[PDB]
């Protein structure tokens, strides 16, 4: 089982701008027959991932030339020299020199843009939710950016942990923007026995949480 | 002009196997190697089972985790791949790879998803501002679709003629049921002077619901 160390995971950019992605195998990529081994592959959102290069330094039929692939025994670089709208997508390194077959993590290429503090929504349950013993809180973390953002569910002060369901978009096409949306979910019996419920994200925009809340008495 | 399809994806109870099937259409099946590579939920490209040609002596390698539960079979035209005994963390998408020379080829992939559910239709709830409170310039609404299966909803904004400031976040699986929620941020001039609706279907259980969004 050799590794691939994929890095960095994430790379933003601005279209034009040139882009280097490395790769480090543990175990030497040097097959004893002398090949080196070694694919570079890039996956854009809803199809399958297309190889880029293959041993090491041979660019595919048909890939443009802003790509080229370069390294030897076990660190591997790729290159994108001027930086196209059609090349964001996930970049993964794999090598196919030792069984079994392995790849690294990927690395997202993404529009570089100014941060942004995510807009925060809270959501009590529903009337006709409740009417079925479910009660669902729900919170909105719309056009944030960076990605990165940490959600913490408190009722009555106190951090719960089980039954919260996260969803992440992708970054937005208009603004280069992400959302996020974070719901717990308890019985209706759990909402009735407690009053505070809130929403609190910690993003690198503020020094201190971001906190939504709401009193189910005040409902 | 190579050209891989798989076939031979849907649901799959535990315990229970299916049988994936590729046709490599554009080469000389006999001088590559064929693989089964799969791709999880999230972040996790996994490469599953070899079968080299005859210079290799048909040899056959499949990775640690499905290994005496799948087979790979050729027929030189085609691979096949048994799945049997199909857990959970099977699930994902399942591409078919033609490799030769150090180059690699990967058809469409099929997705396997492995549940112990059932068709059932979701409940749509309307997510209204804060218990009768404070929201409203700009006000931001909310639709939750709690609890369907399989696969496939569709959730529109006004039939569809409310495009901007929507958000719809990816379907999740909480415990063998999905959950799906949109967002959408008008302006205190709109609501809720005017009319805001929530539009879902489950073709699969052939709901079509309107839910509108009604000041809490
Ligand atoms: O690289 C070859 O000599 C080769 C030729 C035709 C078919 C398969 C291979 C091939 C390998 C042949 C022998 C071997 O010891 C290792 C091979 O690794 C390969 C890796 C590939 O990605 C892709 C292909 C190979």
């Amino acid at each position: 089982d050799v590794v691939m160390t994929q890095t960095p995971l994430s790379l933003p950019v601005s279209l034009g701008d040139q882009a280097s992605i490395s790769c480090r195998s543990s175990q030497s990529l040097v097959h004893s027959n002398g090949n080196t081994y070694l694919r570079w592959y890039l996956q854009k959102p809803g199809q399958s991932p297309k190889v880029l290069i293959y041993k090491v330094s041979n660019r595919f039929s048909g890939v443009p030339d802003r790509f080229s692939g370069s390294g030897s025994g076990t660190d591997f670089t790729l290159k994108i020299s001027r930086v196209e709208a059609e090349d964001l997508g996930v970049y993964f390194c794999s090598q196919s020199t030792h069984v079994p077959w392995t790849f690294g993590g990927g690395t997202k290429l993404e529009i570089k843009r100014a941060d942004a503090a995510p807009t925060v929504s809270i959501f009590p349950p529903s009337s006709e939710q409740l009417t079925s013993g479910g009660a669902s809180v729900v919170c909105f973390l719309n056009n944030f950016y960076p990605k990165d953002i940490n959600v913490k569910w408190k009722i009555d002060g106190s951090e719960r942990q089980n039954g919260v369901l996260n969803s992440w978009t992708d970054q937005d096409s208009k603004d280069s923007t992400y959302s996020m949306s974070s719901t717990l979910t308890l019985t209706k019996d759990e909402y009735e026995r407690h009053n505070s419920y809130t929403c609190e994200a910690t993003h690198k925009t503020s020094t201190s949480p971001i906190v939504k809340s709401f009193n189910r008495n005040e409902c | 002009e190579v050209k891989l399809d798989e076939t031979g994806g849907g649901l799959v109870q535990p315990g229970r196997p299916m049988k994936l099937s590729c046709v490599a259409s554009g080469f000389t099946f006999s001088d590559y190697w064929m693989n089964w590579v799969r791709q999880s939920p999230e972040k996790g490209l996994e490469w599953v089972a070899q079968i080299r040609n005859k210079p290799y002596n048909y040899e056959t390698y499949y990775s640690d985790s499905v290994k005496g539960r799948f087979t790979i079979s050729r027929d030189d035209s085609s691979v096949y791949l048994q799945m049997n005994n199909l857990r959970v963390e099977d699930m994902g998408i399942y591409y078919c790879t033609g490799s030769y020379y150090g180059m690699d080829y990967w058809g469409q992939g099929t997705s396997v998803t492995v549940s112990s559910a059932k068709t059932t239709a979701p409940s749509v709830y309307p997510l209204a501002p804060v218990c009768g409170d404070t929201t409203g310039s700009s006000v931001t609404l909310g639709c939750l679709v709690k609890g369907y299966f399989p696969e496939p909803v569709t959730l529109t904004w006004n039939s569809g003629s409310l495009s901007s400031g929507v958000h719809t976040f990816p379907a999740v699986l909480q415990s063998d049921l999905y959950t799906l929620s949109s967002s959408v941020t008008v302006t205190s001039s709109t609501w809720p002077s005017q009319s805001i609706t929530c539009n879902v279907a489950h073709p699969a259980s052939s709901t079509k619901v309107d839910k509108k969004i009604e000041p809490r």
